[PDB]
């Protein structure tokens, strides 16, 4: 909301004459009490010959691209200057604003007698933008006839010593979107008497002598007040005086005709939007009713709106007059020949206007004030103020007829309920001991009726303050007017906390551990790539395709939430590779979204109580499963190239090692088992188990998936479900025997298909407690042992707890281990050795 | 060519089995290490008290007799000193020693900071005990000190009980029964109810506590009529021994990698 | 000669900032809370005093879960986590919650649709704006140096009353200390306490 | 903490070092007579009469734990320690008793601090045997000087500072 300081100063000055403050101080005071000041614009300065001119002659220059005009301009004292201008929104006889040779326009432009388009141009005719007077639009500024004589000083006529304040009013302060409301706020801040510009001393009521039009109101539309008054026989050719067109321009409104201009002016002045109907274009009774399915209205701008059965209209016998609270319609629109005007002063339902305007994308000046509740007490006063002013400008009478529907039964008293609040409650909440009588003085300034009953005030807020409705609301009024800067900084004592949880501590350890091992964390996106599961070649019934779906995504082809973190990880990989960073390991710890049934929403639960355990359980059950995952991808070189050697490309074993890093970080033991599971390679994919619970997969990606996806050849990947990895808090007590160890190496021949870990387990199982360590050295194949067999060489370290192991005692333990491998995996001993 | 794509795929799927691997092979070419289990216990203790608003203090291990004894209300000729328990710095009558507990660190903190003071201090400490299964001459201690207005034994017990829950489970609590230390009055010995194990819950002697003696408050410029203080201390090797069931403290101090590795990395 | 054959990685700087923030509040006795990113409208709006027909919702700022009128959405801030914590725990409650949050902003140099938020909630007997400012000032010292503090000036949010916007005095740099708009705060609205 | 997590992930095992030096360790190292590391603070009643000197370096204790691991058959080992040393400046100067009926003055505290040896915090490590173990990938890689240089770079990355290495004797 833009408005100019002069107008705001004028309204404040009625009850505190002589009031005046710098823009700086005004900006600061506005911020301190709660109003965001987006910009402070003083009206761009001019120097020198910038005066009113009158266009005495126009000559259309032909032969150029656009239409150009050589103009004779009367600039004062019977001097006529020739001026080139490219606009077209002016005729002979029009007052304009000329910047003449020697003048300096805002932006540091000096005007000079140039030659242009074949003629001499002694300056230029100005636009409201070029003078930093108002918004840039097509064409130059034209002053209304009789605003000033040719030769008058531009800066004084235009009022360029004024400053416009651009504010962002918060939706709880609708009353502040007008000179009325902001002026009241300043009188509160500055401790001034305030004369309300909507009151009767300042708007004397016009007569009330019978209805002004037939009106039926379906009251379930939420209309709270609906008033009409007519002004007849107005000059359709009159224009608004300069002072009024100016104030509208500084407020962001382009003036058009007195019928419209006067309703925009009173809207800005008092905060009650208004509308002017061409009365002679209404047919019959005015009806306020809901719209029907499929109904249409054409609004002032000539655009057909598709309506909705929750939209409130004004209709007559013939057509639609208004989308009530949002925008008038074409059928009763004031237009060039309109002589008899019916003025609408309505109070619509805030939620109704909100829904309708969002749905139609019509955030009009009217709608935005109704959304935030307009003061119903001032409808007739805004009506009367508006009628007098229209008659005064365009010269008709104000008919003494008046409709004033005020509900059924009529509501005569618009005040909210009273609020009971303890007198020191603002003191407690602020942590300040305010001077005595402070809370009651400040609530008085904002227009509430305050009465004392010991320690308990009763506060009845004014009608323009529907936001003031609990004691909390009243505290904010006291605290903001006293200033928030007076509130001290006092650390609270917080109780002994329990610190971070196991799961939180585990996710940090997983991240530190992966980052040290060379992985770079990304923030994954939860919006899947389009068709990623078709690229992976997933079956139609694969659980990962059952995705939750967003309904208004920022990319229309990426609306599915992720059931897996790999898509986002692979996306960041592709980005790194495409920028020349080809040796990359990335990881993510984030939640997935895995829905169980269909999207089942739970109905609204009353918020005047807490939900019951059953209601919470039902809300939880309605949401998708959202477990925490950890995932990683690797491509390129795992070990970089350097003096040591050429480096080592990523292989599936590096993803297996990433499982082991995560598991070590989680203090749990894993087992890897061969598995087939897209998007992994079928012979290089492992399913990960903690105990007997599957927790995810790891390995190399399927080369077909890599190819269809544009991934680096050989990309590996790992994904684990962190919710499936149980907590462990081990309390180890390692036996550390100091007696000498015995080292023996044993080679076993097994079927190629037997996993190496199976052979190690079998050797450990049979060897017993004497086996301190087992480790795989060699995996050898060759013809002499069998085309489908392989030799595994294990390094065994034996150690006794109480004695030095004899070497025969160790060989007994080996024999037992070899026999166990025979019985379990069919192993055949090939040879043993005393590791030297 | 339905059957063309069929076997042109079947041979393509066997190219994938041809290039299979034993996914159970070892992958760890950078074997993991281990932060020391005492250090990790200290870390867990420190995190427990930080999370209650307290702060960690540290100080030298070679310390002045002023701070290790005289400020702690423990004079020259009191029954006992370092004829029998303290390592003394040469030469004889230099008033330097290896600290025997971390209280001098608490004493330094009281000189250096404004009140109130809530302070944990964890550090290496030195006693002339021969190394055996239940004693080490080089050990690690935790101590606490709360100095504020209005502190009581009730607060001492609440802190001790929070500490026990952190290190021993939600079923744990403490009992105190009177003892004597020169720097506290009343003094008490602290027993912890070790529910989670021990092979059947029992009380275990944990450490000692008490209200800070007024002579200690005067020797640090604090008016004992306005401020009171409590304090406690527990030995970390002791705590680890009976919590984890570690029969031989030599394993804690000797540096065998086999003792640390099973405790994990500590990251 | 180079020796680093296992190049180092990096935890994400947002994650590390969250980590530093979380450690700051833990060290003051507070606790961390977490919750789902797909959340019920009950907890993300209705319990927060922010009803259906209030001026604004997710015609313009919220990702909604299909289908239309399922009362599910991607959370737009972490307050529903604070709301869950108030249902689930005994009072007093001192709670930080840090998490991924979702707004329909196009990604440019100063906006991201997927962002990470920190929120605090203290509910106790006798808490005031004075305590709000002390917490905010401690937080600012932790993340911005011992010279930092905050100012508050009135604003509006549906879940607080009074409401304020928080500016942080960023002394250490910015190329010459200035106030910077940090976030928002307020006293919890009574309708939120009843819900 | 970060230095310890970082070294432990890279495969080092932390020990609690002993502050009592081995007998004649600096003669075994061949240190000159005036080498600052020989100016040790001395305990007066040690539990071993030939180990009364406090450590000016953490390597003696680290090497002692290494020798123990190797002598028990654990031959591929990387150990580290974070602990303070004791480096005295003048002779053992004790400060006289200050009355404990008052707090010591800032000057008296400064004088007590100055009377104690310098006691800075060190980080140290030792490595022997195989750095990378033997396995299907290959025979493994024995420890070399570059692995100690890499240990500097781990500590420095953990400390968020940049280092330079320069040849030295
Ligand atoms: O009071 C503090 N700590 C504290 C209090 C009670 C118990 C413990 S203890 O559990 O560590 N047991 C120690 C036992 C002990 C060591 N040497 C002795 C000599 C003779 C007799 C007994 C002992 C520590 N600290 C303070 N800092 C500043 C002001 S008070
Ligand atoms: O009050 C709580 N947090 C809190 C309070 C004040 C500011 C902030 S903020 O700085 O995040 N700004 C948010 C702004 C905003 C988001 N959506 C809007 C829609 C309309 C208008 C404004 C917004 C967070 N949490 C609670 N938990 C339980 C009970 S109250």
């Amino acid at each position: 909301m833009r408005l100019p300081y002069s107008w705001l100063r004028e309204v404040v000055a009625v009850g505190a004459s002589g009031w005046d403050v710098t823009p700086g101080e005004l900006e600061q005071t506005l911020l301190r009490i709660g109003h965001e000041v987006e910009e402070v614009i003083p009206l761009g300065p001019v120097d020198g010959p910038v005066t009113v001119g009158r266009v005495a002659d126009i000559e259309e220059l032909t032969g150029y691209k656009k239409p150009i005009r050589a103009c004779a301009v009367d600039i004062g004292d019977r001097q006529y200057r020739e001026i080139i201008c490219g606009a077209t929104n002016f005729a002979v006889g029009d007052l304009v604003v000329v910047a003449l040779p020697g003048a300096t326009l805002p932006g540091g432009f000096t005007i000079s007698a140039r030659k242009a388009y074949g003629r001499n141009s002694d300056g230029m005719i100005c636009s409201a933008a070029e003078l930093n007077l108002g918004a840039d639009h097509s064409g130059i500024l034209v002053l209304p006839p009789g605003a000033a004589e040719p030769g008058a000083d531009g800066a004084g006529v235009l009022g360029l010593d004024d400053v416009v304040f651009h504010l962002a009013i918060t939706p709880d302060r609708g009353y502040c979107m007008s000179v009325r409301g902001l002026a009241r706020e300043l009188a509160c801040a500055y401790d001034l008497d305030f004369v309300d510009p909507a009151s009767n001393s300042r708007v004397p009521p016009l007569p009330i002598e019978g209805p002004a039009w037939p009106l039926t109101v379906q009251p379930e539309t939420g209309v709270r007040r609906f008033a009409l008054r007519p002004v007849i026989g107005i000059d359709p050719a009159a224009v608004s005086p300069w002072w009024l067109q100016r104030r509208l321009l500084l407020c962001g409104i382009r003036a058009t005709c007195p019928a419209v201009d006067v309703t925009n002016y009173v809207m800005l002045e008092l905060g009650h939007p208004m509308h002017a109907h061409d009365r002679n274009r209404i047919s019959g009774t005015l009806g306020v009713r809901f719209a029907r399915s499929g109904e249409t209205a054409v609004t002032l701008d000539g655009i057909e709106r598709k309506l909705d059965t929750a939209d409130v209209l004004i209709v007559d016998d013939a057509a639609t007059a208004a989308i009530g609270g949002v925008m008038g319609a074409a059928s009763t629109e004031v237009r060039a020949d309109s002589t008899d005007v019916l003025l609408e002063a309505a109070i619509w339902d805030p939620a109704a206007v909100s829904r309708t305007q969002r749905r139609l994308h019509l955030p009009s000046e009217a709608a935005r004030r109704y959304e935030r509740t307009v003061d119903p007490a001032i409808s007739v006063a805004a009506l009367d103020r508006c009628a007098r002013l229209l008659a005064d400008i365009a010269g008709g009478e104000v008919s003494p007829t008046l409709t004033d529907w005020r509900g059924d039964p009529p509501c005569d008293d618009w005040s909210p309920p009273p609020i009971r609040m303890g007198v020191d409650v603002p003191d407690r909440i602020a942590g300040v001991a305010y001077p005595q009588g402070t809370t009651a003085r400040r609530l008085a300034q904002i227009g509430a009726v305050v009465t004392h009953d010991g320690d308990t005030l009763t506060v009845t807020p004014p009608s323009w303050r529907p936001d003031l409705r609990q004691p909390a609301d009243l505290v904010e009024e006291v605290l903001r007017l006293e200033g928030l800067e007076v509130i001290p900084s006092v650390l609270p004592p917080a109780p002994a906390g329990r610190g971070l949880t196991a799961g939180q501590q585990r996710r940090r350890t997983i991240g530190r551990s992966l980052a040290l091992s060379g992985y770079v964390e990304i923030l994954p996106t939860p919006f899947l790539p389009a068709g990623v599961f078709d690229l992976w070649g997933l079956e139609a019934d694969d659980s990962r395709r059952m995705t939750t779906r967003v309904l208004n995504p920022l990319e229309a082809d990426r609306p599915q939430l992720a059931t897996t973190l790999l898509p986002a990880l692979l996306e960041a990989l592709v980005r790194n590779v495409s920028r020349g960073l080809v040796d990359v390991a990335l990881f993510a710890i984030a939640q997935v979204v895995q829905p169980t049934e269909q999207t089942r929403g739970v109905g609204l639960i009353p918020v005047d109580r807490r939900p019951t355990d059953d209601e919470i359980a039902m809300l939880d059950a309605s949401l998708p499963r959202q477990p925490q995952h950890v995932a990683a991808v690797l491509a390129g070189l795992r070990e970089p190239r350097g003096p040591w050697g050429p480096g080592r490309p990523v292989e599936a074993a590096d993803a297996f090692e990433a499982v082991r890093i995560i598991a070590r970080a989680s203090r749990v033991d894993v087992t890897l088992r061969p598995a087939q599971y897209l998007p992994w390679h079928p012979g290089r994919c492992a399913q990960v188990f903690v105990g007997e619970s599957s927790v995810g997969h790891a390995g190399q990606l399927h080369p077909a998936v890599i190819e269809r996806s544009g991934l680096p050849k050989g990309t590996c990947a790992v994904e684990l479900n962190l919710d499936a990895i149980p907590c462990s808090a081990p309390l180890p007590a390692p036996r550390v025997s100091p007696y000498p160890a015995v080292f023996q190496d044993v080679s076993l021949v097994v079927a190629a298909d037997i996993p190496a870990q199976a052979v190690a387990d079998a050797v450990r199982a049979g060897a017993g407690d004497l086996l301190e360590d087992i480790a795989l050295f060699d995996v050898f194949t060759g013809p002499q042992i069998g085309e489908h067999r392989k030799s595994l060489t294990f390094a065994l370290r034996f150690r006794a707890p109480d004695r030095t192991l004899t070497e025969d005692d160790a060989s007994a333990a080996r024999d037992a281990a070899v026999q166990s491998a025979a019985e379990r995996v069919g192993a055949v001993l090939r040879g043993w050795k005393l590791a030297a | 060519d339905e059957r063309l794509a069929t076997l042109r795929a079947e041979r393509d799927a066997a190219v994938l089995v041809a290039e299979g691997i034993d996914v159970t092979l070892p992958s760890t070419r950078v074997p993991a290490g281990a932060r020391h289990p005492i250090i990790m216990l200290a870390e867990h203790v420190a995190d427990t008290f930080i999370a209650m608003g307290w702060e960690l203090a540290e100080g030298p291990e070679v310390e002045t007799e002023q701070f290790n004894f005289d400020a702690l209300n423990f004079p020259a000729d009191h029954p006992a000193r370092g004829e029998q328990d303290t390592f003394y710095i040469a030469p004889e009558d230099s008033r330097q020693l290896l600290r025997t507990h971390t209280s001098p660190v608490q004493i330094r903190t009281l000189l250096a900071r404004e009140l109130p003071v809530y302070i944990i201090s964890i550090g290496r400490t030195f006693r002339t005990d021969e190394l055996d299964a239940t004693h080490t001459p080089i050990f690690h201690q935790v101590e606490g000190l709360a100095v504020d207005r209005g502190l009581s034994m009730a607060h001492l017990r609440g802190t001790l009980d929070a500490f026990a829950r952190a290190e021993f489970g939600p079923s744990a609590r403490t009992r105190i029964r009177p003892h004597f230390f020169p720097f506290t009055e009343p003094s008490a010995e602290v027993d912890v109810w070790f529910a989670n194990k021990i092979g059947g819950a029992a009380w275990v002697e944990w450490g000692g506590c008490g209200m800070v003696h007024p002579n200690v408050l005067r020797a640090t410029g604090i008016d004992p009529d306005l401020y009171s203080g409590f304090a406690f201390g527990m030995g970390l090797e002791r705590t680890l021994q009976f919590r984890n069931g570690i029969p031989d403290m030599r394993d804690m101090v000797e540096g065998d990698v086999r003792f640390s590795l099973p405790f994990g990395v500590g990251a």
